[PDB]
């Protein structure tokens, strides 16, 4: 269930928080609808709320979930096939999929290659638009702007952001 | 709104389309900075 | 009249993008376009007798 006031995830609309309840008429009878408001984007989103976690409705990690999420960041890594289709079809869909988990462990083995060889025009925005979610998702359980959310991954990287 | 058939599941997220040119007081729009005119047009009535 | 006959040359645009990619994650701020539109009113304002 989510409250008026919970800070949940909607991908790929990265975070927002739920307004309340709602009984929306969509086809024949209304069904209740929860509300996931994004105040950085002034868009709208309804979520059915028959199975939430059908359409990838999570909710911000925890501040304790930080570390983690970091340590799977700066080391964690994972092979891709060779040829760019394949491995940039994986990293977006990823993306789209939302999990924090698996974009940071994504960024990990993102980061290894770009510098060392050096990151196909591609990859690259399969980075940029994988470090974005992220910045975002610590400026919604910190409560601290992409400014010093991007502030935080820093230090578990090597160099700063963008 | 952006809607899944089966889903059931709706997202609307309001979008941008682009610049429409507006009439001024005199009734002349203005296209390319040029002060130019729509004059009426005239055609038979639809219908048998 | 302008505007819908230009309008409906989006709604091709529209079934065109909806019908491949990720048919998850999608939003009508990816799946819409100016050009189709923009150019339509841009073409009769000028061209036009």
């Amino acid at each position: 269930e989510f409250r008026p006031g919970d800070k949940v995830v909607l991908p790929p609309y990265g975070v927002g928080v739920v307004a309340g309840i709602a009984q929306r008429s969509v086809s024949g009878v209304s069904r209740a609808y929860y509300q996931v408001d994004f105040p950085g984007s002034r868009s709208k989103a309804y979520v059915p709320v028959e199975a939430p976690h059908s359409v990838g409705l999570r909710k911000a990690l925890a501040p304790e979930e930080v570390p983690v999420i970091l340590d799977l960041l700066k080391n964690g890594r994972m092979p891709l096939p060779k040829q760019w289709a394949a491995r940039h079809r994986k990293t977006s869909e990823i993306l789209a999929d939302g999990n924090p988990y698996r974009i940071a462990q994504m960024a990990g083995q993102l980061r290894a290659w770009e510098v060392e060889r050096g990151l196909p025009d591609l990859d690259r925005q399969a980075l940029r638009r994988a470090i974005h979610l992220l910045a975002e998702e610590v400026a919604q359980s910190l409560e601290i702007t992409v400014q010093e959310a991007k502030r935080l991954f820093e230090e578990a990287w090597g160099e700063e952001l963008n | 709104q952006l809607i899944h058939k089966d889903t059931g599941l709706i997202k609307e997220d309001e979008v941008f389309l682009g610049h429409l040119p507006l009439m001024t007081e005199d009734g002349s729009f203005i296209i390319n900075g040029a002060d130019r005119v729509i004059v009426s047009q005239i055609h038979r009535s639809p219908g048998v | 009249d302008q505007f819908r006959v230009g309008l409906a040359r989006l709604a091709r645009g529209v079934r065109e993008r909806m019908v491949m990619g990720s048919p998850d994650t999608l939003t009508p701020a990816k799946l819409v376009n100016s050009r189709p539109l923009e150019a339509a009113l841009r073409e009769f304002f000028s061209r036009s007798q």
